[PDB]
């Protein structure tokens, strides 16, 4: 029933998103078996190392932890405009 | 960065290894000069040592700069250190294990990940060496690589209390260690070993090669001893004092016994097991490399 | 002086650790890719931009 | 037509972007909230107060309990903020490593396959995301396929629990059964489940 | 008494003390002589400063210090406890201090 | 339950 | 086993010989994950630290199997 | 008596160079040397190639010494805090054969 | 001279256990095993922790 709510619209969604201006990095290729990201630092002579990507767990931002029980309620108790009288702009 | 003599980076004063002793900064020899052996009944028969793995445990992305000698003397000397296999920052050294790597093995001891100004290094090449072998206390601690930590120490005894002939022979009567002592000299001994750059000896045991190498196996024959001297009270079943004309003379009973003893004592610095598995892996190397 | 929240700059705001400062020095600092040892890379031309 | 302004400078927004996410945390949560609220903007995904977790009446069949709240030990209540939180996730940058929030599963019931189903909805609808926990999940999978294909576990850990690809692109897996850390998601080695290798 | 070099009025005292001071074997000195860092978080733990105090507090504070320091359990370890005192295959998650 | 990306803490460890 | 378990040892129970005796076993063979030397090494110098236990000199299955004794008598 | 005595007549003469009697601060009072790579406090070197004699090995006093100390990002003796997670059964738990 | 520091619920312990120390001499106290027979066996590396 949801598929085509996500196949034929959130699919576009991420296509926008994904030129938008600060979304500027390479987060996957499609494949598990060998995707890694491209690390960088801003790195001194003088000493200075700094990690674009640490590691440094759950902090303030509430950003870090992935609950992936999130999965549930998009299945099972969302609407979409493309599923659900069942005209919608 | 050190540019390396034609001998080791031990021959450089920067790098002299010395007990402090009697009011003076000994050498370890003359120091090793004051010990004496009982002869007990039983027999140390070394065994051959087996080959270390091939394999350098991977050295995991750590951002800092992480303070390898430290570590290394501390779980070999130190008189408080535990659980030495729990960060498991020894793998670090593999990053020098590259070629061509952004890596320094700073004087400091510490491992940069790029080189940086005012810290004098190393040469690369020689610490490529180093840590080829070196890396491998890293994996001190994985059930597939840890080291006998009963056999090695009829070595340790071999080098440290062996004459000639029973060096030889490959096989010694266990010993009973002993000389004229000081209060608390055990701890002492070990804290003038903590502060040894050891590095400079291991980088150099790994670097040379030839003559230049055999002159250095003579040369720091008895630091070497040192060192092992130092494990060897750590597993010494117990160190006695004995009495004799108000003069007091130290005893550790047995050398080239390894008793596994893990619980405290004022007399010397003690191994939790994981100093164990440390301390025969870093054996098995260093012998492996001793011996050539 | 030229009025910008510079707050949490430096910082982590880790929830168990609470901030953190470090240290905002870093002159002639460059972006470079690093090994997955942690050990820093050469600029090549061919895959860094 | 020509436009009296600045030409927008790749090259030194690009440098600063990058000097912003090595020195400041809020960044990260700054361009999720761009993402985020044109998610909301696309008015694309919306709760409902209706669950459609179960089939009628299995919810009511006595057998089906241990199954139930199974289902309803997992399924989250929708919140919008969540959601869009979720689909913002798998476009905007990560600068610090995402962790799995951790299920405690032990896999002896059946009806725990949902936590297994739990993760491959995700591996669908997100696998950016999944991409970055993958790890993590794995050592779920592996209370999984310990308890329900145990000679297949034990061959397939006996090959290795992780890998890491070499130069001319071959994986080697590692002999070694081992506990994966996020610490390892910034190193060399793979989760090995998702080496795909036969 | 370092302290008092070009500050004291007296005269022989400053000679002396700057003569003890000149001198290659002694070497006076205050404040943070050294640092060390976290190796993940970067920040700085743990600092040895140059006090003016008595090297036998001196002594048993650093002996405090180091046992703490060198022992290398964290709070993590704690969840060891609380596996001991609750119910076999119960579960204990985060936060991963350090 | 609610969804949370936190770790969910409930309970403290004394020293 | 010992891989889909995780566990690094079992404890099995030895039967008495005869059928008919229902007491209670002098000791009992634990089983030990050691697939290398290396591993063996290191169980062995663990287990000189630890009561009451022994050991063949070499073991059936080439897997290393260790004697756990109740009591001093029947060690 | 007088053992305890590490200063005299802190005054100049105003004939003699220095008072009679006068006696200045030992060198050691103000060596804060180093602090060893073992966390015992050392004095400086006298030489190059010599490290520093152990402060505590020797009987002077020495006043001002290195101290290790943590800063603020470390703390210890905080009460942290966990997750629990009780098992989902208790038939499904087991105890032997660990 | 020195009131040591207790939590309430060992000042309970306290005063539950709770009295007279003095009785025993440990003078150069150990921890030693003895035999049923009621000799005092000597430590064995093997046995005593």
């Amino acid at each position: 029933n949801i598929a085509v709510a996500h196949t034929d619209h959130l699919s576009v969604v991420y296509a926008t998103m994904s030129n938008f201006m600060l979304n500027f990095t390479n987060n996957f290729s499609g494949n598990h078996a060998t995707f890694k990201p491209d690390q960088y630092v801003i790195t001194s002579p003088e000493g200075s190392y700094k990690p674009i990507i640490e590691r440094q767990g759950e902090t303030v931002d509430g950003l870090t932890i992935i609950d992936t029980s999130i999965v549930w309620p998009i299945l099972c108790q969302c609407t979409y405009p493309l599923v659900r009288s069942i005209m919608e702009e | 960065m050190l540019q390396q003599p034609t001998g080791g980076y031990t021959t450089l004063e920067q790098f002299a290894f010395t007990i402090r002793n009697d009011g003076t900064n000994a050498t370890p020899t003359q120091f090793l000069q004051l010990l004496s052996y009982e002869a007990t009944e039983n027999e140390l028969v070394k065994k051959t040592i087996p080959t270390p793995e091939t394999h350098l445990p991977s050295a995991r992305n750590v951002p800092g700069n992480v303070y390898i000698e430290d570590a290394i003397t501390q779980a070999l000397f130190g008189i408080s250190a535990q659980n030495v296999n729990a960060h498991g920052y020894f793998s670090r050294l593999s990053a020098l294990a590259l070629p061509n790597t952004s890596a320094r093995l700073g004087l400091d001891g510490v491992i940069y990940n790029s080189e940086t100004i005012n810290i004098p290094f190393y040469d690369p090449a020689a610490v490529a060496n180093f840590a080829a072998t070196y890396a491998k206390l890293g994996n001190a601690s994985t059930p597939r690589y840890r080291a006998d930590m009963i056999d090695i120490y009829a070595h340790v005894g071999l080098e440290l209390a062996g004459t000639d002939a029973e060096r030889a022979a490959g096989v010694m009567p266990v010993k009973r260690a002993k000389f004229d002592s000081w209060e608390g000299s055990l701890i002492s001994l070990s804290r003038d070993v903590v502060n040894w750059k050891i590095l400079a000896f291991l980088i150099d045991l790994c670097s040379l090669e030839g003559e230049a190498l055999r002159a250095f196996k003579t040369r720091n024959r008895d630091v070497f001893r040192m060192m092992l001297f130092i494990m060897s009270t750590a597993v010494a079943a117990n160190v006695v004092n004995r009495k004799v004309t108000k003069r007091v003379d130290r005893v550790l009973e047995y050398i080239g016994v390894n008793s596994m003893r893990t619980a405290g004592r004022t007399a010397t610095i003690t191994y939790d097991l994981s100093r164990h598995e440390f301390a025969a892996k870093f054996l098995q190397l260093t012998f492996t490399r001793w011996n050539a | 002086i030229t009025d910008v929240d510079s707050t949490d700059y430096g910082k982590l705001t880790l929830r168990f650790l609470g901030t953190l400062t470090r240290s905002l020095k870093m002159q002639n600092a460059q972006i470079r890719r690093i090994r997955p040892d942690g050990t820093v890379l050469r600029y090549d031309d061919q895959i860094d931009i | 037509a020509l436009r009296p302004e600045l030409a927008f400078d790749h090259d030194h927004i690009i440098r600063c972007l990058m000097l912003a996410a090595a020195n400041y945390p809020r960044l990260e949560g700054i361009i999720v909230q761009i993402n985020t609220g044109y998610v909301a903007s696309a008015n694309v995904i919306r709760p409902v107060s209706e669950k459609r977790y179960f089939p009628e009446n299995l919810e009511q069949n006595q057998s089906a309990a241990r199954l139930v709240s199974a289902v309803k030990a997992r399924a989250s209540e929708a919140d919008i903020s969540s959601i869009h939180l979720a689909i913002a996730r798998e476009v905007s940058p990560m600068f610090n490593v995402h962790e799995l929030k951790k299920i405690a599963e032990s896999f002896e019931d059946p009806s725990s396959i949902v936590v297994v189903l739990e993760f491959i909805l995700f591996a669908l609808f997100f696998p950016t995301e999944f991409n970055r926990i993958k790890g993590d999940i794995q050592n779920v999978l592996l209370l999984f396929f310990s308890r329900w294909y145990p000679v297949e576990y034990g061959i397939f850990v006996q090959r290795g629990a992780t890998y890491t690809i070499n130069a001319a692109g071959e994986f080697e897996f590692s002999g070694r059964n081992e506990k994966w850390d996020q610490a390892l998601y910034l190193s060399e080695h793979f989760p090995a489940l998702f080496s795909d290798v036969p | 008494p370092a302290l008092l070099r070009d500050f004291t009025q007296v005269n022989w005292l400053n000679r002396d003390i700057t003569n003890m001071l000149q001198q290659a074997g002694t070497k006076y000195g205050l404040g943070l002589t050294e640092t060390r860092l976290d190796y993940v978080r970067l920040v700085k733990t743990i600092v040895g400063h140059a006090l003016n105090i008595d090297h036998f507090a001196a002594s048993v504070l650093n002996i405090n210090l180091r046992a703490l320091m060198e022992a290398n359990v964290t709070a993590d370890d704690r969840i060891k406890a609380l596996q001991a005192h609750s119910m076999i295959s119960t579960q204990f998650h985060g936060p991963n201090q350090g | 339950k609610v969804i949370f990306n936190g770790l969910d803490v409930n309970t403290e460890v004394q020293p | 086993v010992f891989v889909a378990l995780g566990i690094d040892y079992i404890d099995i129970p030895i039967t008495n010989s005869n059928i008919f005796d229902d007491s209670s076993t002098p000791y009992n063979v634990r089983i030990w994950h050691a697939p290398t030397m290396t591993e063996v090494n290191h169980i062995l110098a663990l287990m000189r630290k630890s009561t009451l236990v022994s050991t063949h000199s070499s073991w059936h299955w080439n897997v290393l199997h260790t004697f756990h004794y109740r009591s001093e008598s029947d060690m | 008596i007088s053992v305890a005595r590490s200063m005299r007549a802190i005054v100049n003469h105003n004939e003699v160079d220095r008072p009679r009697g006068a006696v200045a601060p030992s060198s050691y009072e103000m060596d804060t040397g180093t602090l060893s790579r073992n966390g015992d406090l050392l004095y400086s070197p006298v030489a190059n190639g010599q490290v520093g004699i152990p402060k505590l090995e020797v009987d002077h006093i020495s006043f001002s010494n290195v101290v290790s100390m943590m800063t603020a990002n470390i703390r210890t003796g905080d009460d942290m805090a966990v997750e629990r997670v009780n098992p989902d059964d208790v038939r499904a738990i087991n105890i032997r054969n660990a």
